[PDB]
RNA sequence: ACGGAAGGGCACCACCAGGAGUGGAGCCUGCGGCUUAAUUUGACUCAACACGGGGAAACUCACCAGGUCCAGACACAAUAA
RNA sequence: UUAAUUGCGAUAACGAACGAGACCUUAACCUACUAAAUAGUGGUGCUAGCAUUUGCUGGUUAUCCACUUCUUAGAGGGACUAUCGGUUUCAAGCCGAUGGAAGUUUGAGGCAAUAACAGGUCUGUGAUGCCCUUAGACGUUCUGGGCCGCACGCGCGCUACACUGACGGAGCCAGCGAGUCUAACCUUGGCCGAGAGGUCUUGGUAAUCUUGUGAAACUCCGUCGUGCUGGGGAUAGAGCAUUGU
């Protein structure tokens, strides 16, 4: 858009840009903002956007992790529980299956069988 | 885009229907009144009784519903509106609360007399300068007839009126027909914590300082 | 997660019908201290690996390209900016290369400087001058030099040299000197770990020198830069608001979060045992746990006490009897060479322990036992590591199952015992997972049913980080005042304006002994009466 | 920036005190801002018959709102506004914030 | 009230989800809100059911506020057609 | 409490010295009366009569001559896919 | 004596309480505090006319600077009948002069005790006991009338009965208040029409646009002339428009 306003966020207020999200150069992060009003980096100037074997192996490596590490904070929900001694864990998805007693009317019938 | 001189007298309009809706709604739990507390992305509107138990309900049952209650007719957005629930104190020093006790002292049976004695006694237990019981209408006779009750002393006119007396009316319905009950209740001015500490009327000259002549003179240095 | 609409606290009559008592409680005093800030992980994807540094010296050490994700919000903030910023990392998730963040934030601008680092414990300063001895001075040509309680360097030595590691009581005398000690005078950026210790015994040592540079960058009005590693602090604002940090650059994820996950177990026991058969009812549970979650991987107990370290082994090793392999674990089919390390246990417990791959460490021993005790555990030839909670702060040891054996510590001062604070735990849930070994690691918090319930609610989350210095208030006020700074009382009330505490007073006043106002106004006198208490003293 | 922020409260007293903060943030935090600019008071008035029915002398009563309004410009970067915004709440008052 | 019977199929399970409805006492204005059909239906059809215990009314300032009762709801479950314990007007 | 008893006090909803008037004419408006199907109705000394905030073409409307609708919830019994 | 059992006093009473007063709102003073392009002023720039000799009258928002006298305020001070002189057991007080922004409870209101009316209202109320009606219902709704209907009696008012006027030109001044969002409110300005009014945009949710609401009585010039006249516009006829189905 070609603003003048050099939004030095790094992101902490505004989301990141996606496509650009950080300088190659100087490790400043680009926000949104910071993305479409100017296709250089803010701090050093420098192009910011360029106009599996022939990778780096450790660079597609690494960022396997990432993506783990994302899943980590994302899936956070979980792991924050704690299994102790004392808790039923009820082998029950979300409810009682309906509030219904025949799946185990087999167990007396097995009981009968017996 | 409306007009603040409308803006404002909507939050009057605003602040009137809860008033009546939760007088109408909540008055067999004491209702005590309501506060109306605005905040940026959110609205928080405060309801004091005294058994706020029966005005939450089992896991605020009563709260979420009057929440969505309000929601769908205030035509406010998701979220936008949460209701607390908190005991009122002083429950003697309520002219609200306490007139509710007329209503319900007067449906059960209990004579008029006593009734409002029980009152004034209880009111003036509570720390109060005076009190004031007011009940109109058809008592035990054809020709309709006003009782009042006093007790300690009351102030008539002017601003302090405004201030240390709060009035509360209550319409009771019996069968034979309607009865009109007033309370007014005089807080102590020097417990006001707030504004005056006592009428304007009254000056308090401190008492002075009694020292005896020194009859000499005396020079005290570093 | 989602903030309830208020607080109910129930009470019933459990004989008698429609007797209830119950009330409502509401919260409207949540203020911007009383929040945790916290930072999400959002998508930066693309690192900056090695290359990306412009510095030939560097890109030819520091074999790793792979570039921390985990330093995301961070990376190359303080490698240009001049403003601090608060980097908190547990485990091993930086200790090494985050360290070196000194050297890239403003040594290049002028090199040749005197940059100092400062470690809350001895056991931390050997570390951190043994590794990095031979990573940093034989390529960037700057020499460590050592200034703790046992060591006395030459002072042409210390004005010379680059990388300084100092025990903040150390670094209290230096500093207690800090207006004729020529020696300090090119300090741009002071680099820390272990921050939440402010409740700790070192704690107002360590809180009282961060407050002295605040004063020294505001009177001599050039910053002085500050760098804090540190665990997952609750009370991150006024972390961020005592420490100086502005808002570009800051590192606080919660404990879930990891390199490497970690599981922890709570185990209650009675409380009717007070403190000596509560060893007998949970040692046994102990022994199976570690063949339960560690079968064929390293482990680590800690005791509660000195004579915890020997009653451990003592039945550990006697219900390792009971079963097939009586050295067990033990990784050594050389006799000849089992005979030779046996040769150099000296006495005592280790004689008879070593050969059962347990490890016994407390501090009751030779110099040379100690780290036998752990260059064996570096070949895994022992598994268990059994020591005393002084060890929670040495050495990495790269260990999968942490036990914590036992709850609630000995104190003197009391004449009993008082329990656990939530600042070594923490740390010791660390201990457990070893990297690049295995996927997860486990650890037991085995305890009372009493403080099982509040563990429980806490453990993970954690408390704010608190400050006790006015308990020695007397010996550490004069610390900076003495040289003769300030000769009026009026200017007290500025002196600890500065500091944690002025933050927390206003913050926690019932934790700081306030009762009678909770305003900031209250505080005030409050804190004037602190200052007041110490001058008749 | 120019950020703009304006008070239309109807009880003054409170008003004061939310003016007060406001100005004594403004100059510790260093910024550049026009002083408090007091509106007139806006008198609302209602007179009416004091009688429900049409019997009795003819008694006229006037109630009556008063209306404050105080605003002040700013002049700063976003960050201290947010801040601002989420500080200073007091019951009955209402603020309004607009840019440019 | 004589008009098919689909209208009350989406007004009542309407209630059932939130529990709480109101609606003007303006007859015949065509439009009630956030229910397709119009309001003397609408009104008309809570307090033919207010009768049997099911249902609260409430007239403060004509607005006609409507909630509903432990019992209700279960009967209304059954108009529904719907397993027990699956989606109340104030559930957890 | 009352008095078709006597003192003393006050008051431009009493007078005094005056000013402006009204009452005299046209018109507006309200009430009574007449009339009508209805000319809806309350208030009749101060303390009713440009008062019911009542300056009504439809609504308001309460009256008259007419035409529709049922909003009788609910229960019981009845007809009955 | 006071507006006031407002207060003096002679006293078998002293000391008090409610009502009055006190209190609250508003109008008067501040070249004092804090201020303020939505309020002004002065100066500085551009610019028009007259005089030109140094000036006067104007206009101008990016042409800038300063202040708060007038303007809006928030916090305060100020009057308590002040001082003096008269009259009074020389007490409450009253009168005159001086000063004062204010000296008739500073002017005006809000509230306003004990008690009484068999005062008015069920036609304000989803306030109401009872009675009445409840399905060709006194409920509700649609059409058309009436509430305005006139030989009359009264009550509050608007016009006026003329030169202190009527009429035509010009002079040209206020305050209280209000105004549109899912609508069509208050309207400037241009054009058309005598007028009513119509048309297109404009500005305004309002100290910033209507609005300086250029209101009227009034001031100055002219016409009329003591003639129920150019006073007064009742009762009427025709025509042109507005609102609303
Ligand atoms: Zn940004
Ligand atoms: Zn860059």
């Amino acid at each position: 858009s070609g603003s003048s306003k050099n939004c030095n966020c790094q992101g902490t207020r505004h989301p990141v840009f996606d496509i650009a999200p950080n300088c190659l150069h100087c490790g400043k992060v680009v926000c949104v903002i910071e993305g479409l009003n100017k296709g250089k980096c803010g701090h050093c100037h420098e192009q910011l956007i360029s106009d599996k074997a022939e990778e780096n192996p450790e660079l597609l490596a690494a960022q396997e992790r990432l993506d783990r590490l994302l899943y980590f904070q994302d899936t956070s929900a979980e792991r924050t529980k704690i299994i102790d001694n004392a808790s039923d864990f009820d082998m029950n998805q979300e409810v009682g299956l309906w509030g219904s007693a025949r799946e185990r009317a087999l167990a007396l019938k097995k009981q009968q069988r017996n | 885009l409306i007009s603040k001189k409308r803006k404002l007298v909507a939050d009057g309009v605003f602040y009137a229907e809860l008033n009546e809706f939760f007088t109408r709604e909540l008055a067999e739990e004491g209702y005590s009144g309501v506060e109306v507390r605005v905040t940026p992305t959110k609205t928080e509107v405060i309801i004091r009784a005294t058994r706020t138990q029966d005005v939450l309900g089992e896991n605020g049952r009563r709260i979420n519903e009057l929440t969505l209650l309000v929601q769908k007719r205030f035509k406010y957005a998701p979220g936008t509106i949460v209701l607390y629930a908190e005991r009122v104190q002083d429950r003697g020093l309520s002219a609200v609360a306490q007139a509710e006790s007329m209503k319900f002292k007067l449906l059960n049976g209990l004579a008029i007399r006593r009734a409002a004695y029980g009152v004034v006694r209880y009111v003036m237990e509570s720390g109060a300068k005076g009190c004031e019981v007011v009940v109109s209408g058809k008592l035990r006779a054809a020709r309709a007839k006003a009782m009042k009750f006093a007790d300690g002393f009351l102030i008539h006119s002017g601003q302090p009126v405004n201030d240390f007396i709060d009035t509360a009316t209550r319409h009771v319905l019996m069968r034979q027909g309607v009865l009109g009950i007033k309370v007014k209740i005089m807080r102590d001015p020097a417990k006001s914590r707030t504004g005056p500490k006592a009428l304007p009327d009254a000056v308090t000259i401190i008492e002075p300082k009694e020292e005896e002549p020194i009859l000499a003179p005396s020079v005290k240095d570093y | 997660d989602p903030l309830p609409p208020q607080v109910v606290v129930k009470v019933v009559s459990d004989t008698w019908i429609g007797c209830e008592s119950t009330h409502a409680i509401s919260f409207q005093h949540l203020i911007r201290p009383f929040n945790e800030t916290l930072q999400t992980k959002l998508l930066k994807l693309r690192p900056l690996p090695t290359s990306a540094l412009q510095n030939p010296l560097i890109e030819s050490i520091y074999p790793f390209k792979y570039f921390n994700p985990m330093q995301t919000m961070t990376f190359y903030t303080l490698y240009n900016t001049n403003e601090n910023a608060f980097v908190g990392s547990p485990t091993g998730s930086g200790k090494t290369i985050v360290a070196e963040l000194a050297i890239w934030h403003a040594f290049k601008t002028f090199p040749g400087k005197k940059i100092v680092y400062i470690a809350p414990m001895k056991a931390l300063v050997r570390e951190r001058v043994d590794d990095w001895r031979k990573k940093i001075t034989p390529v960037t040509g700057d020499k460590v030099v050592e200034l703790t309680g046992d060591s006395l360097p030459d002072p042409k030595d210390v004005h010379d040299a680059t990388i300084v590691i100092t025990t903040p009581e150390k670094f209290d005398g230096i500093s207690r000197n800090w207006q004729t000690r020529k020696f300090v005078q090119d300090v741009s950026l002071i680099i820390m770990d272990e921050i939440h210790l402010l409740a700790s015994d070192r704690g107002p040592i360590l809180e009282m020198i961060v407050s002295r540079m605040n004063y020294i960058s505001s009177q001599t009005k050039q910053p002085v830069r500050l760098l804090g590693m540190s665990t997952a602090v609750s009370n991150a604002y006024d972390m961020a608001g005592w420490l100086g940090v502005k808002d570009h650059g800051l590192y606080n994820f919660p404990s879930s979060v990891r390199p490497v996950p970690l599981k922890m177990y709570i185990d209650g026991f009675p409380d009717n045992l007070a403190f000596c058969p509560l060893m007998k009812t949970m040692n046994k549970p102990v022994f199976m746990a570690i063949k339960q979650h560690s079968p064929d991987k390293p482990a680590l107990i800690f005791v509660a006490s000195r004579r915890q370290t020997r009653l451990t082994a003592l039945d550990l090793i006697h219900l390792c009897g009971m079963e097939d392999n009586p050295r067990r674990f033990l990784n050594i089919d050389d006799e000849e060479e089992l005979q030779y390390y046996l040769s150099q246990v000296t006495d005592d417990t280790l004689k008879l322990s070593l050969q059962f791959g347990i490890g016994l460490h407390h501090a009751g021993l030779v110099q040379k036992d100690r780290s036998i005790s752990h260059q064996l555990f570096q070949k895994n030839k022992i598994q268990i590591l059994i020591a005393t909670s002084t060890l929670a702060w040495g050495v990495n040891l790269p260990a999968h199952l942490v036990i914590i054996k036992g709850t609630q510590f000995f104190d003197a001062k009391i004449e009993g015992y008082r329990d656990m604070d939530l600042t070594d735990i923490l740390q010791m849930m660390g201990r457990a997972g070893r990297p690049a070994y295995d996927t997860t690691g486990t650890a037991i918090v085995y305890t009372k049913e009493s403080k099982k319930m509040f563990y429980k609610h806490f453990l993970n989350v954690g408390f704010p980080v608190e400050s006790s210095l006015h308990k020695v208030l007397d010996d550490h006020l004069g610390a900076e005042i003495t040289s003769g700074s300030i000769t009026n009382k009026q200017e007290a009330l500025d002196f600890l304006s500065w500091t944690f505490l002025f933050r927390r007073a206003h913050h926690n006043p019932t934790y700081y002994g306030i009762e009678d106002d909770t305003s900031t106004a209250g505080v005030s006198e409050h804190l004037s009466s602190l200052i007041d208490s110490t001058l008749e003293n | 920036i120019k950020i703009r922020i304006t008070l239309t409260s109807t009880k003054v007293k409170q008003l004061e005190n939310v003016s007060s903060n406001i100005v004594k943030n403004a100059e510790q935090h260093n910024l550049v801002k026009k002083g408090p600019v007091r509106l007139p008071t806006k008198v609302l008035k209602i007179s009416t018959r004091k009688t429900p029915n049409g019997e009795g002398s003819k008694t006229w009563e006037t109630y009556e709102m008063r209306i404050h309004k105080r605003y002040i410009d700013l002049e700063a970067p976003v960050q201290i506004v947010k801040r601002i915004t989420q500080i200073t709440i007091e019951p009955g008052v209402d603020v309004e914030v607009v840019v440019a | 009230m004589l008009m098919p019977k689909e209208d009350r199929n989406k007004i009542h399970q309407y209630l059932f989800q939130e529990g709480v409805v109101v609606a003007k006492k303006d007859f015949n204005q065509a439009k009630h809100e956030e229910i397709d059909t119009k309001n003397l239906y609408v009104i008309k059809a809570l307090q033919s059911l207010t009768s049997k215990g099911y249902v609260k009314t409430q007239f403060s300032w004509q607005y006609y506020y409507y909630t509903l009762t432990e019992e209700g709801v279960e009967y209304l479950r059954e108009y529904l057609n719907l397993p027990e314990h699956i989606v109340p007007g104030t559930y957890i």
